């Protein structure tokens, strides 16, 4: 209940929820094994990260997306901004971490978090999980366990959109 | 302030994180981590902004350095001129990425870091060794350096600048 027990609990369902994506990877007879959209194992990881980069926003609506802006390459953001059944910031915060999972990156983006702690600061508040040095350096330990992982999530899915309420 | 953007690609440990600090603070480091993914830099000089992705140059991020050079206004290739060993893996990754048809035209510098070392091959070795008069299609350059002494990191930051 506690602020510092509230963020311990994303971060361990963000680690539980890496090893079954593994073990799910690792398990997969295809010729070809990679998560998609419908994979319950995605669906959980994804839920998870989205809580920990919506934790303590100073404006929910706009979204992680005004912060990763800074930290992206153009073309990727073009692609963002420019698919079709993505209409709003907070959608394309959602697409941008399904292109970070395609892309194996999410370590890099969130060492990008660390060293830039003015502009984490004008998006978070103080209590978010993000601006918690112990909890950034986990985040970022969890997520180095989805680099050899191949993901082909589909970027232009409209559920991303929805709000929280 | 003007606006560019550059990428630094190259194999491991030829400098390349070392140089965007030696730019940006003028520090150089004897201990450094090696770059797991991309860094990403803006670093002002004069008045051009230079926005720098640095890349990992182990062997499993080299598949991600097409996908950050498309698009900039420059590709620094870094090599480390003390490490012998290294140069023909250097040469072929270089020739490598110069063959993908989505970064035609790029203009490259290439950096031979270390000079600093008493075997660091010079810019003729350099140039000889990685094939570089076999590029007709694009730019390129080879300048000889030091991030440790600084011979050169003047004139590098000028042909940047020139191609703003
Ligand atoms: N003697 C000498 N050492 C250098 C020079 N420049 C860089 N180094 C050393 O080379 C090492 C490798 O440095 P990095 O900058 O991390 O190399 P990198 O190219 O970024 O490596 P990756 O991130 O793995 O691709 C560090 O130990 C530096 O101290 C130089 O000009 N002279
Ligand atoms: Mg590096």
């Amino acid at each position: 209940m506690e602020p510092g027990e509230v963020k311990d609990r994303i971060l361990e369902n963000i680690s539980l929820s890496v090893k079954k994506l593994q073990s799910y990877f690792a398990a997969c007879e295809d010729e070809i094994p990679a998560i998609r959209n419908h994979d319950k194992v995605l669906q959980r990881l994804c839920e998870h990260l989205d809580h920990a980069l919506l934790y303590g926003l100073q404006d929910l609506s706009s979204g992680y997306w005004v912060l990763v802006v800074h930290f992206t390459r153009r073309e990727a953001i073009k692609q963002i901004e420019v698919l079709q059944h993505v209409a709003t910031n907070l959608g394309r915060s959602r697409a941008w971490l399904y292109l970070a999972l395609n892309e194996n990156s999410l370590e890099s983006y969130l060492r990008l978090f660390q060293e830039n702690l003015g502009l984490l600061h004008k998006y978070y508040v103080k209590n978010a999980l993000v601006c918690s040095h112990d909890h950034l350096t986990l985040f970022l330990t969890l997520v180095s366990g989805l680099e050899f992982i191949r993901f082909e999530l589909d970027l232009d899915a409209p559920y991303l959109d929805l709000a929280p309420y | 302030k003007e606006e560019m953007e550059l990428t630094l690609v190259g194999l491991q440990y030829s400098g390349k994180t070392t140089f965007v600090n030696v730019i940006a603070s003028g520090q150089f480091s004897e201990d450094m981590i090696p770059t797991v993914g991309f860094n990403m830099r803006k670093v002002t000089k004069g008045n051009v902004t230079i926005k720098i992705w640095d890349i990992g140059g182990l062997p499993r991020f080299r598949s991600m350095w097409e996908r950050y050079c498309r698009g900039v206004n420059a590709i620094v290739y870094m090599i480390d001129a003390a490490d012998r060993e290294k140069i023909e893996a250097s040469r072929n990754e270089l020739h490598n990425l110069l063959d993908k048809p989505q970064l035609q035209g790029i203009p490259v510098l290439v950096l031979g870091n270390k000079r600093d070392l008493p075997n660091a091959l010079d810019e003729k070795q350099l140039i000889e060794k990685m094939n570089l008069s076999a590029i007709q299609d694009r730019e390129i350059c080879c300048y000889s350096i030091s991030c440790k002494e600084k011979d050169n990191i003047d004139i590098t930051l000028q042909w940047l600048i020139q191609h703003s």
